[PDB]
């Protein structure tokens, strides 16, 4: 039954240090407007305009 | 880095050439000494 | 090569009872110790386990009413009964059971717990 | 956890004849960590076989004792008058420890 089956186990470990982090997600892309006033966030740049 | 094959004859030529960025390394280690590899064996 | 269980006897419930399971020659200080009871009119039942590492596993019924320690120079195990009960009357067995074989069991000193 | 009915509880045997002795486990148990071992009440118990594959010491090694699933047994080739003791069927897990109440072999 269930008691004596080969169970594959993976352990994931992590820690923090002064080195920058890596696996930070695929992130979001919108590309909504090319003519009107919006609030853009191009690679961490905050501002508004046309 | 920059590679410029404009030398004629000899010497460090008069002129002006800036350096573009090539790579960046996120390696936080203390640096104190420097050495060069001239591998001609 | 020879084992003796000494110090167990008749003490009142609620106190502490001391016992020594002592070996000769066979260095069991890194071996796997199991501790078994046998009540009168009842079969054998395992209670305690202590390994080479710092990990103590006890029975579900008694749990924290047992204390076990191992001598660091000789192969003698000192064990302590805390908060005894009159229903805990049983003869005592100490063993060096490895998972592969679990051999060389001991006769064990006959003991009884009562007022 | 593991239930083990060791059968039969009463024996009417005699030395010098074939005997088959069985213990019933709970759920399809293996035998690689099984422990059959002898016990004489009032004295020191003894070991029969580890893992039910290779026989242990101080025995003429005539016991065909093995099994799988819920079927664990030992067949003795020839009984002896010195064998009138109680045998214990056991299995080990490394983190869970269960016993089995032995069976009385008398005449």
């Amino acid at each position: 039954g269930v008691g004596h089956q080969p169970y594959r186990v993976v352990v994931l470990s992590f820690e923090l240090l002064h080195a920058p982090a890596t696996v930070c997600g695929p992130k979001k892309s919108t590309n909504l407007v090319k003519n009107k006033c919006v609030n853009f966030n191009f690679n961490g740049l905050t501002g508004t305009g046309v | 880095s920059k590679h410029t094959p404009i030398n004629l004859g000899r010497d460090l030529p008069q002129g002006f050439s800036a350096l573009e960025p090539l790579v960046d390394l996120p390696i936080g280690i203390n640096i104190t000494r420097f050495q060069t590899l001239l591998a001609l064996h | 090569v020879q084992l003796v269980q000494s110090g167990g006897g008749l003490v009142q419930p609620g106190g502490s009872l001391r016992l020594s399971c002592a070996a000769s020659g066979i260095t069991v200080s890194a071996n796997y110790m199991n501790w078994v009871r046998q009540a009168p009119g009842k079969g054998l039942e395992w209670v305690s386990l202590i390994y080479a590492g710092g990990s103590t596993f006890y029975a579900d019924s008694v749990k924290g009413r047992f204390t076990i320690s191992r001598h660091n120079s000789n192969n003698t195990l000192y064990l302590q009964m805390n908060s005894l009960r009159p229903e805990d009357t049983a003869m005592y067995y100490c063993a060096r059971d490895l998972l592969e074989a679990g051999g060389m069991d001991v006769w064990g000193q006959g003991t009884a717990v009562t007022v | 956890e593991l239930v083990l009915t060791q059968s039969p509880g009463t024996l009417s045997l005699s030395p010098g004849e074939r005997a088959t002795l069985s213990c019933r486990a709970s759920l399809s148990v293996s035998s690689n960590f099984l422990a059959w071992y002898q016990q004489k009440p009032g004295q020191a118990p003894r070991l029969l076989v580890y893992g039910a594959s290779s026989r242990a010491t101080d025995i003429p090694d005539r016991i065909s004792g093995s099994g799988s699933g819920t079927d664990f047994t030992l067949n003795i080739s020839r009984l002896e008058p010195e064998d009138f003791a109680v045998y214990y069927c056991q299995y080990s897990d490394g983190s869970s420890w269960t016993f089995g109440q032995g069976t009385r072999l008398e005449i």
